DNA sequence: CAAA
DNA sequence: CAAA
DNA sequence: CAAA
DNA sequence: CAAA
């Protein structure tokens, strides 16, 4: 049949890569959440590989992020950002995912309070016990709303009732300002 | 048969006065 | 006597029944005013092809201040620069609450009187059925969400049941008799008397009509009418736009669209005023429930198939009910039509088929069904009869774009006199 | 490849937020729903977070509304209302989601009786054990059917069995007057 | 982004709405299916609303059925028939649905054998233990095979191994003649 | 330099403004029109939104040289139009110059995507000039 | 009365069907044709799903009068053709005048949706009659 | 109704199949993963039937892969390349799956190391304790990044938490350089 | 009724000078 | 080889008579 | 202000000579 | 259409 | 439109 | 544009 | 193109 050439989102292809292991200490919005990037992907356009393990050394229930800093060229109001992730955790817990805005004068944003978190709800493609699954995007007002701090998206990962054990997966987002062209052999 | 292509009816339009309504009217 | 360019464009937009201001200019004794409107008006995109074409009508009237401000106006211009400044009338605390007489309401929810006392003014005098209550609300403020907006509704296309006899039309005159005598002679004036009453009901309800019968004639002051300067009207037609994808392929959206002219030659303004110009769109009143009355009578008698000359002339009106006119038709909206008056008019047919089919101008509901047995409001046009139709009334059921090109002469100081002390 | 630009469910960009904590208290048809809103948002475009504590003081079955204020002033008789729902509990209840429409002369409702709530069903992305996901959207009229009330609209949750236990996630509703204008990269 | 106005199931707007409430007696395609229907749904557009106990009396694995009667009006041979459902149960059942036809000379029929039921299968948003979703639609012969019968067509809902306990949810129905007009701010 | 004429649904005749209509308006007197002194009115006075702190100095019966144009309110949210949704200078403060100016960004309402930017074109300068240069022959020519 | 040519698939040249083709059918002469008896045949010799209960008297050698319209099997159980893709009758029994009528069934395969029927039109129908009719306002007016 | 051609990857036909039986060794990223093809498929469109026992002889979380020898011919940059998934397991594991890219000198690569694996995320299916499945596509850069190494790609099935058992059912996978030619009744 | 299809509307553009700003501005 | 962009085809349709069925027939 | 239907634009093409370069290249 |  |  |  |  006819190949299908839309999607609701593009994996970044060959850059803007990093891989994660170690203790992801997931949080309650009351406090500051972990983003577990230090080498924050820039290019607005993220994948992140993850072999870590899931350590409830604070609160039970809480939420984990994943995010990019914001390419501002664009003239433009607002731009789509999609997200594709595969988490599969050891721990039954229930993940639960969604993309999420946020800004800081930090160039590597180590964390980030709660109260200062904006939420995109999207379709997750699965939320079992121990994987949640989901390719979709949203809409963003790409411009810094505080006149000096860099924008930052990313998807955000939360559950009800975490249980320790190691995580894995993929994290992948990316702010649509480009289109990868693509062999379509009918034209 | 005629040729051209499809046009959309208009009006419903005479002999002398029908409508007598106490004045004019719009 | 120098032009001042007052041309200028407009978007609007407004419902099908609802007669709405598209642009006033305010003028002065002396002024020579003359304007050429151009553009295209179109309705919000159809849900099927293309049906019939909507009649649009464009007026122009001229009101003198003094025909809404009264003798506080005379006195206005007499004391002059003393004179105890004109009030303003009250608007409901909304934007758009002022869209009947073509403007926003201001910061001050307060709008120039002579705007809407014209706008009724024109209503009264000509847009009304004569027999209809006088439209009399005070301030733009008594006037209801719909209206305020969209502007007063107007009649239908005049028709068998949009267009009848006025309700209080007589069926019969009595005369007083003796027990077993009758004055002939009298007879006689009794007659004659009722004459001048129907010349009245039926087409002189109106002072001017009852003078101009005499042969006389009277100024527009004389009934403080607005002057009708320009009436031009035209229909509406448009393309149909086709489906290309797999599930609309065989789909058509209709747009209409027509440009149009509407030009009002060169006019003296006798004294100040106000130009204003109102539009009217309206479909046709085709219904697939409406049937020829002949088809309805269910005892068909000489006096209505015969057609008898003889009598057609001398028997008095007939009562007849909307359900007479509709399968659907509600029976206590009597309207008293004239004899035979079905084999003077033939009415449209629509194939009941096209009853529940979203996307026709067509009036899928008897007239007035929603209204209850309430004869005005079946013969005003309701709007809502025809949000069926449209896909997505963004702009309200229609919407123009036009440029009004304005020249007007008159005794006006160069800015530069104004700017200027020495 | 293309990047989609259409979506059943547009998240309200930086306004109409408004976060809940607390007890919710699910309950029955029979009785009258709670409406976790005192602040319920406006401009009819809602986003509601979560991270409050599914208690059962009343019926073990129930269900919670999130509700906003249907803006009536467009002319048509109806348009889209979309929602965007992901919520993770705690307790293994069953979650399930779909859109509500009710009146009330009352400016901003505490609680709807059952009896006055009207239901349009939507596709659940994921219906598990801890988490129900969901973005879509239906039709609705959005005109007062009684003279005077005010239309309330927004995504309402049930279960046939809930169990306490704390529950996080994001319910977003919007009313469709409006589509958010996106950079498409080729035009 | 841009909203999508496409969907498989529009339910009913402000009318045929009936709430039932009491016992669903499941039952075998040996036997007779129950269509718990008193107050049958006519314009052929049903929303049913369920909030009763789900009793095992007869056999442990059946099905129920809603249903509406078919407007036969329409000179095309068929048209669609969309179903929008979420249930959400107690007793863990993993529940199942799809579309159903079927005729009876009687105008409110109280239950329908086996073998007199056809049916069409429809995507199921979800199939967990305790909730079944699901959203689509299917193709229908709308005319009465059997000269002097009315034509139903419905949601049937069945499971292998049912359990005791109470159901809620929605069960919406509509027959395709109708697609009903909505604000759709650009145009 | 493009620019749109600056249309808004939300200005209004200066005359449906006033509340207290005066000979000196209404009646267009010669005599006043020519030796009154300038007025000082308000974006308030033209706008429904018309920022007050906004003080333009008009020349009087300025109004009746010249007819605003119309747009319906209904226009007022409508995504599409490059109309002036917004009363002039309704985010820049009651500072005068930042009104006149035009703000571009009033704009980025209507298009569907400033991939490049509001505007863009594309043409051919034909330019000759005559001039006293000698051949690129002679340039690189020593000898 | 809207109507289509009876075109089908399934018919075939009389002679084509014939199995002892005999001179009297063939040879086309006229000190024959001019003098037999009408010929009783079948749809099954018009048609390969013909009713055979359908006997039908045609004229001799008619088939030499007329050349009947062809289509490619294939377009058989193609949808969207007005064409027969049933032989005539087929499911209204061994009854010709039934077979005779047009049975607009035939049809609802090739169109879409019926939404407005098979056909539909949409017509000004200008009508002007001369008449003894006195005036409405004669008929208003008593005096 | 109208049925739909289009589809985001299509199944090879006729060709690429190979069976695979066994012990698979699922793997973590650390160190080399288990690539289960000795005679992997070339026409970059691979089937693989799956009929072994998952073994844990290694990790307990690990991942294995399925891939294809990508065809470089195409000048394009890259095309779209799809997979179609469905895996039951014994063991519950809660599978995961994605679409991957790494090179190698070697023609036919029997274990490829985790630091030399490239993610593409695509929407799952599923993901239920025993059951992944997926169809979907992701688009890949075509050419050899490293002159000299031939370019794979495939689908890799990740875990949190792997369990000893059989495991049975399809792996597919296409590079998207031809659209399959189909009846199409109304053209 | 005019025949021709549709055209965007231009400026909004006579006698005498109205605008004084101190000099020439565009 | 001839111009015209493709018609769809009309009538089936001269000598004398044929049809002989009684009367008249539309 | 120009009719016509927007054209793509073509070369950038004069006096004498330019570019020495060795002798012909094309 | 009596192609009488 | 008094089709006076 | 001093519509000086 | 020796714009020799
Ligand atoms: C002739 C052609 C037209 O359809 C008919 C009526 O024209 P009018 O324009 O409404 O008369
Ligand atoms: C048409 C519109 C008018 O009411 C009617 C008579 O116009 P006149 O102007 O009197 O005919
Ligand atoms: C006449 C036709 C035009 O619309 C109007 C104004 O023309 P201009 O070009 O702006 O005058
Ligand atoms: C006479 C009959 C018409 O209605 C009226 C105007 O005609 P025109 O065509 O717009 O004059
Ligand atoms: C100008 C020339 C005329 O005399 C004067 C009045 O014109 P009207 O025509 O009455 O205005
Ligand atoms: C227009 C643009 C110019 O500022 C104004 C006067 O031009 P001029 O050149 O002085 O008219
Ligand atoms: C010649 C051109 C036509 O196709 C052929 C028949 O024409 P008629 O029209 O049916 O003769
Ligand atoms: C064709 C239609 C008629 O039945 C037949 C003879 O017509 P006439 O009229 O008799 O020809
Ligand atoms: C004139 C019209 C053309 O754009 C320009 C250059 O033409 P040429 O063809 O490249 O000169
Ligand atoms: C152009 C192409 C050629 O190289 C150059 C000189 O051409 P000629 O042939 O020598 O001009
Ligand atoms: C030929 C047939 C008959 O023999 C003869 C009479 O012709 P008409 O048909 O009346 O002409
Ligand atoms: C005719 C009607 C009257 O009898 C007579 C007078 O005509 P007019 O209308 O004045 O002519
Ligand atoms: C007029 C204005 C002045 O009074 C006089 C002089 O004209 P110009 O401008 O120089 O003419
Ligand atoms: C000019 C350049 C040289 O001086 C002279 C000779 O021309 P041609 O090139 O041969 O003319």
């Amino acid at each position: 049949m006819y190949q299908n050439f839309v999607t609701k989102h593009d994996t970044a292809i060959q850059t803007s890569r990093f891989s994660v292991t170690g203790n992801v200490i997931p949080a309650a919005p009351t406090g500051n959440i972990p983003v577990i990037n230090g080498g924050s992907i820039t290019a607005e356009r993220a994948v992140v590989n993850l072999y870590a393990n899931m350590n409830v050394s604070t609160s039970s229930d809480g939420s984990f992020i994943v995010a990019m800093k914001v390419d501002t060229s664009p003239t433009d109001p607002n731009c789509v950002i999609s997200a594709g992730v595969n988490l599969s955790f050891a721990g039954t817990s229930y993940p639960i995912v969604g993309i999420v805005r946020f800004e800081s004068a930090s160039e590597q944003p180590t964390s980030i309070a709660g109260s200062e978190v904006e939420h995109y709800p999207i379709e997750m493609s699965v939320g079992s016990g121990g994987v949640c699954s989901a390719r979709d995007c949203a809409t963003v007002d790409i411009h810094p709303r505080t006149s000096g701090n860099n924008v930052f998206v990313g998807v955000i990962c939360s559950s009800a009732k975490w249980t320790s054990g190691r995580v894995i997966g993929t994290i992948a987002t990316t702010q649509v300002i480009h289109e990868y062209q693509v062999l379509q052999p009918l034209k | 048969a005629r040729p051209g292509r499809p046009q959309p009816l208009r009006g419903t339009k005479k002999g002398a006065r029908l409508w007598y309504v106490g004045g004019q009217q719009f | 006597r120098e032009i001042v360019d007052l041309s200028h464009l407009a978007f609007d937009c407004g419902m099908l029944g609802r007669l709405k201001t598209v642009s006033w200019t305010p003028v002065i004794a002396g002024d020579s005013f003359e304007l050429d409107a151009v553009g295209a008006l179109r309705l919000s995109p159809l849900r099927r092809g293309l049906a019939i074409d909507s009649k649009v009508d464009f007026f122009t009237f001229y009101i003198p201040h003094r025909h809404v401000y009264g003798d506080q106006w005379i006195q206005f211009m007499r004391d002059g620069v003393n004179a105890q400044p004109l009030p303003s009338v009250t608007c409901n605390r909304y934007p758009d609450h002022a869209g009947y007489v073509g403007t926003i309401v201001p910061a001050n929810n307060r709008i120039p009187k002579f705007l809407h006392q014209s706008y009724l003014n024109i209503y009264n005098n000509y847009f009304r059925a004569p027999w209809m209550p006088e439209r009399t609300e005070a301030n733009p403020s008594n006037l209801n969400e719909d209206d305020a907006r969209y502007g007063f509704r107007c009649c239908h296309l005049k028709n068998i049941w949009s267009a009848p006899l006025p309700p209080e039309t007589k069926l019969a005159e009595e005369m007083g008799i003796e027990s077993n005598s009758i004055d002939i002679m009298g007879l006689q004036a009794a007659y004659a008397q009722l004459h001048t009453e129907q010349e009245r009901t039926y087409f002189m309800q109106r002072y001017r009509d009852v003078i101009s019968s005499f042969g006389g004639s009277t100024s527009y002051d004389a009934d403080n009418r607005p002057l009708l300067v320009m009436h031009t009207d035209f229909w509406a037609s448009g393309y149909d736009v086709d489906g290309t994808d797999q599930s609309s392929l065989g789909q058509f959206s209709g747009r209409v669209q027509q440009t149009f002219k509407h030009s009002v030659p060169r006019f003296f303004v006798p004294e100040h005023g106000v130009m204003m110009t109102l539009a009217l769109i309206r479909f046709p009143p085709i219904s697939p429930l409406e049937h020829h009355y002949l088809a309805g009578k269910s005892q068909l008698t000489y006096t209505d198939l015969a057609g008898d000359p003889a009598l057609i002339g001398n028997l008095p009106p007939r009562e007849i009910s909307y359900r007479d006119l509709f399968r659907d038709g509600r029976s206590g909206i009597k309207i008293k039509v004239a004899e035979s008056i079905w084999y003077r008019t033939h009415p449209d047919y629509v194939n009941f088929k096209y009853h529940d089919l979203h996307g026709f101008p067509f009036l899928d509901d008897a007239p007035g069904t929603s209204t209850g047995d309430n004869l005005q409001e079946a013969i005003l046009v309701r709007h809502q009869d025809y949000d069926a139709c449209f896909q997505s009334q963004q702009l309200l059921q229609w919407n123009k774009q036009a440029r009004y090109n304005v020249s007007v002469y008159r005794h006006m100081p160069t800015v530069r006199d104004s700017i200027m002390t020495s």
